[PDB]
């Protein structure tokens, strides 16, 4: 019934930056709190135990502090090994632990304008009986955008599935791809087919369309 | 019901600096993203910078790193740009841009009428 | 060191039993009790059960509770994690942690040393072979410069394929999303590849994916129109 | 206005008698008490020998006011002014140490020759300012009128506004400080005692489990706020070790249980718990007494001797009762200093009824 609320979703800085994630329980949790570190594809780590005290392992880079009921882990200088999943927990009992919704620290680059591309099906798939449309959006940065579909100029919803790679090694930036999954009968009633995306980086939203 | 209006410009030397200011009423500033973008007049709409809310942090674009630098005022209800260390390619029209949603998806419809900044 | 492995994990259907077995070496069971902590897929941490062996109290987590069972055995120094019944929510990695005893210090370290966990993904479909289709570089798409390719599998139901680019001659440019799962079960897959325009009529490009779980190798080519 | 100078001189020499008599009095019980020495005690004895230096010489004051102009030469009065310069800021960063002791002492001999030698580089900037001006056929001796003036500009800045700041810090942090810490064992107090009825009252609707969750997190943090030493944290772990054990008894449903194991709450709270936060109140609220003293010494400094010094530059850079009822002030608390010990410092009045029953 304690509910933990970790304040930063998503987080970017550089490597040599000072970062601050902030936890904030419901009810009083004492000093009992602790920071897990996530890499993707491995389990957690320890970091911060009673919310003050690191563990015996860790860098000493990392830091953590108590004010009430609001815990803070201070990270004073980023390193390369530093991008990873950070999760704040209440452990005041064995039956009562919850964990933060995690903060991602990724790295802190200029913004990139989405490569916009639009690949009808083949005729394999579409003799299939059913077509999918896929509107690629290749090296952007940041990772917030919006993909929307005007099949005849008319939006759609629900249809529309999007799959989003995390940063590379090279020049650590995202890339997404749409993919609109319809029936035979419902494509050959259409002729314009769009997808219209927006981005951060980006003036006037961007259409890419065909016509069959 | 939402204006939006942009101060500063002028003629600059090279290597040298200026500070706009860009206030929008009728809507808080706040709770929003505001954004930052040229205009050549022989060139197309350019990325400058876009600022967050509160601290999650500011992206400039790959030109402008290091030079610029935007700060926020949600009391004031304004945003400040400033420019370091110019150079004569840096001659546009600066345009200010609100992200209608709160998720950064790029909503951008309230524009301005921006000021001229040239340089020499 | 001490140390916990885990294992026990795998595909079942919805409405079946699974059974994860959690073997610690180097530090016994009875001084220390045992949590599992489940993470689904793209998604945050969560506790669901932990037994203390000395004690014998057993909790769950609300979401989990009659559904699942835990248990131990300090003889092997290995604890059971029983479920029955598991919806198509309980699809995560599972991980075995430990932790201390009240009072002192270990207490305090709230769940030191971790598990590499496993998988349990369930699902009411079988093992099949993806199909692929070529996404073509249509040649109105940024000519003169650069275009972008790829081969998209559609319908193939174990998560782990693999898809490379002309025989692995091809690493620069090539981004290869992850599944997403369909309402049909399935999972779907892209793999896209950005190349200079000017060479598209002189180069070839294929891809080869490929699906050990079914024994699956598919060479398609992706040609311009 | 001669009745002023008329009426000055007799409060000045009994203020005079007064405190040399409570300061060579508060001298000769440190010159018996030199076993309980603490820093304070040295800090305070330091301001008291600066007092009983400013203490002599208010006789010459006296006769300088009572024939209606000033008589000895001006190298005295600049030996005045000195003398009076040396025991202001002889206070003024005596309690600058004292707030720098105070925080290393609360928040986690050599420097008394330090204080000295500042006050000595400020009676050579008033030794180089006074002389005797004789306006309007009266020969008074006020200071007044390029580089001195900056030069006493920069150092009247330094010393207003680092260390008068500098006391509004330290004292707002430790009054911000001792308050919260005697607030934190009166939750920690409450929420023990009154969950504790809770539980007695949930038989209804199974609120066991929610009311031990708040006593173990506020149990965990008055463990955390020596053979001593031992036993405060021992009481605890015991406390909130039948805490979880009627909290395993709660995740059964066991409540009548839970109960049994609520009564063995009471008696660690009893014999473990309610004798060591009475001990720990006493001595919070000894020290927090302490800092009333500390309080009332460096607040009644600046509200003497200050508004007599803020009235000295106007009349000096550039309406005469505004500097009369400022010039009785800062020289009444030479005297004030013991008047001030015995009714607020609790310390001082154990030893002065001992020393009138001795
Ligand atoms: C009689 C005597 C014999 N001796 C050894 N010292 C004294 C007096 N000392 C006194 C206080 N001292 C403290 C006040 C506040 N705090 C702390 C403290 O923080 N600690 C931690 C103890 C104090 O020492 C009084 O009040 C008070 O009178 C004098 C120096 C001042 C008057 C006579 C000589
Ligand atoms: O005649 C004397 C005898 O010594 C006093 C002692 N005063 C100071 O030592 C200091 C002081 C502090 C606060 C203030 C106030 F105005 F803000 F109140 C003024 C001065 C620290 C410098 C000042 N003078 C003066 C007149 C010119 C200064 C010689």
């Amino acid at each position: 019934d304690i509910q933990m609320t970790q304040s930063p979703s998503s987080l970017s800085a550089s490597v040599g930056d000072r970062v601050t994630i902030t936890c904030r329980a419901s009810q009083s949790v004492s000093s009992a709190v602790a920071w897990y570190q996530q890499k993707p594809g491995k389990a957690p780590k320890l970091l911060i135990y009673s919310a003050s005290s690191l563990y015996s392992g860790v860098p000493s880079r990392f830091s953590g502090s108590r004010s009430g009921t609001d815990f803070t882990l201070t990270i004073s200088s980023l390193q390369p090994e530093d991008f990873a999943t950070y999760y704040c927990q209440q452990y005041l009992y064995y039956s009562l632990v919850t964990f933060g919704q995690g903060t991602k620290v990724e790295i802190k680059r200029t913004v990139a304008a989405p490569s916009v591309f639009i690949f009808p099906p083949s005729d394999s798939q579409l003799k299939s009986g059913t077509a999918s449309v896929v509107c690629l959006l290749n090296n952007f940065y940041p990772r917030e955008a919006k993909v929307q579909w005007k099949v005849d100029n008319a939006l759609q919803s629900g249809n529309s599935q999007e799959s989003v790679t995390e940063q590379d090694s090279k020049d650590s930036t995202y890339s997404l791809s749409s993919t609109l999954t319809l029936s035979k009968a419902d494509y050959e009633k259409h002729k314009v087919y769009a997808c219209e995306v927006t981005h951060q980086g980006l003036s006037s939203p961007v259409t890419k369309s065909f016509n069959r | 019901q939402v204006q939006l209006q942009e101060s500063g410009g002028g003629l600059v030397q090279p290597g040298g600096s200026l500070r706009l200011s860009c206030a929008a009423s009728g809507r808080t500033i706040s709770r929003y993203a505001m954004s930052w973008f040229r205009q050549a007049p022989g060139k197309e709409r350019e990325f400058v910078a876009v600022a967050r809310r509160s601290g999650d942090g500011a992206f400039y674009a790959d030109s402008v790193q290091g030079r610029f630098t935007v700060s926020r005022d949600d009391a004031k209800n304004t945003v400040y740009l400033q420019m370091n260390s110019l150079k004569p390619e840096d001659t546009a029209v600066y345009y200010c841009a609100i992200d209608s949603d709160t998720f950064y998806s790029g909503s951008y419809d309230y524009w301005g009428q921006g000021t001229q900044v040239t340089v020499s | 060191e001490v140390q916990l492995v885990e294992s026990g994990g795998g595909l079942v259907q919805p409405g079946g039993s699974l059974r994860l077995s959690c073997a610690a070496s180097g530090f016994n069971v009875v001084d220390f009790s045992l949590h599992w902590v489940r993470q689904a897929p793209g998604k945050g941490l969560e506790w669901v059960a932990y037994i203390s062996s000395s004690s014998g109290s057993t909790s769950y987590a609300d979401s989990v509770k009659g559904r699942f069972t835990i248990s131990a055995d300090t003889s092997k120094n290995t604890a059971y994690l029983q479920m029955n019944s598991l919806r198509a929510e309980d699809t995560a990695v599972y991980y075995c942690a430990r932790w201390g005893y009240w009072p002192g210090e270990p207490w305090w370290k709230a769940f030191d040393y971790w598990g590499q966990g496993t998988l349990v993904t369930v699902s009411s479909a079988s093992t099949k072979g993806p199909s692929v289709f070529p996404l073509a570089p249509s040649s109105k798409s940024t000519s003169g410069g650069t275009a972008a390719l790829g081969c998209l599998v559609k319908d193939y139901f174990p998560e782990p394929v693999t898809v490379s680019w002309n025989s692995g001659a091809l690493t620069s440019g090539v981004h290869t999303f992850p599944a997403v799962l369909q309402s049909s079960g399935l999972y779907s897959l892209s793999s896209v590849v950005t190349v200079p325009s000017s060479s598209l009529g002189t180069q070839t490009y294929i891809c080869n994916v490929n699906h050990k779980p079914s024994n699956t190798k598919v060479d398609k080519k992706v040609e311009p129109k | 206005r001669q009745f002023s100078r008329a009426f000055v001189p007799i409060a000045y020499s009994l203020i005079c008698v007064f405190g040399l008599l409570g300061n060579i009095l508060v001298v000769i019980t440190f010159a018996f008490y030199k076993k309980a020495r603490s820093m304070t005690d040295v800090y305070l004895a330091n301001m008291a020998i600066a007092d009983i230096l400013f203490a002599l010489t208010l006789p010459f004051w006296a006769v300088s006011h009572a024939t209606g102009a000033w008589v000895f030469s001006n190298a005295t009065c600049k030996l005045l002014k000195g003398i009076y310069a040396i025991n202001f800021n002889c206070g003024m960063w005596l309690l600058t140490c004292i707030a720098m002791d105070r925080y290393i002492a609360i928040v986690q001999k050599i420097i008394c020759l330090v204080v000295w030698g500042l006050s000595v580089i400020i009676s050579s900037s008033t030794f180089v300012f006074n002389q005797k001006y004789n306006t309007q056929g009266s020969d008074v001796c006020e200071p007044k009128y390029r580089w001195k003036l900056l030069m006493l500009g920069l150092e009247l800045l330094f010393g207003f506004f680092i260390p008068l700041m500098f006391m509004i810090f330290c004292y707002t942090a430790i009054v911000k400080t001792l308050r919260r810490q005697l607030a934190d064992l009166e939750d920690n107090w409450e929420t023990l005692n009154d969950n504790l009825k809770v539980i007695e009252k949930a038989d209804n609707a199974a609120q066991v489990k929610d009311a031990l969750t708040k006593m173990r997190a506020a149990a965990l943090d008055a463990q955390k706020a020596s053979p001593e030493m031992k036993d405060f944290r021992h009481g605890f772990d015991i406390l909130v070790g039948q805490i979880d054990d009627a909290l395993k008894l709660a995740n059964e449903g066991k409540v009548k249980e839970a109960q049994a194991a609520a009564e063995q709450l009471k008696t660690t709270r009893n014999a473990y718990i309610q004798k060591y936060l009475e001990r720990a109140r006493s001595t919070l609220q000894k020290e927090v007494k302490a800092i009333r003293v500390i309080i009332a010494v460096v607040l009644v400094f600046l509200a003497c001797q200050i508004p007599h010094n803020m009235v000295l530059l106007v009349t000096a850079a550039n309406i005469a009762y505004t500097k009369t009822v400022t010039e009785v002030l800062a020289f009444l608390h030479c005297c004030l200093n013991p008047v001030l010990y015995a009714f607020i410092g609790q310390k001082f009045r154990n030893y002065f009824l001992k020393i009138l029953k001795d």
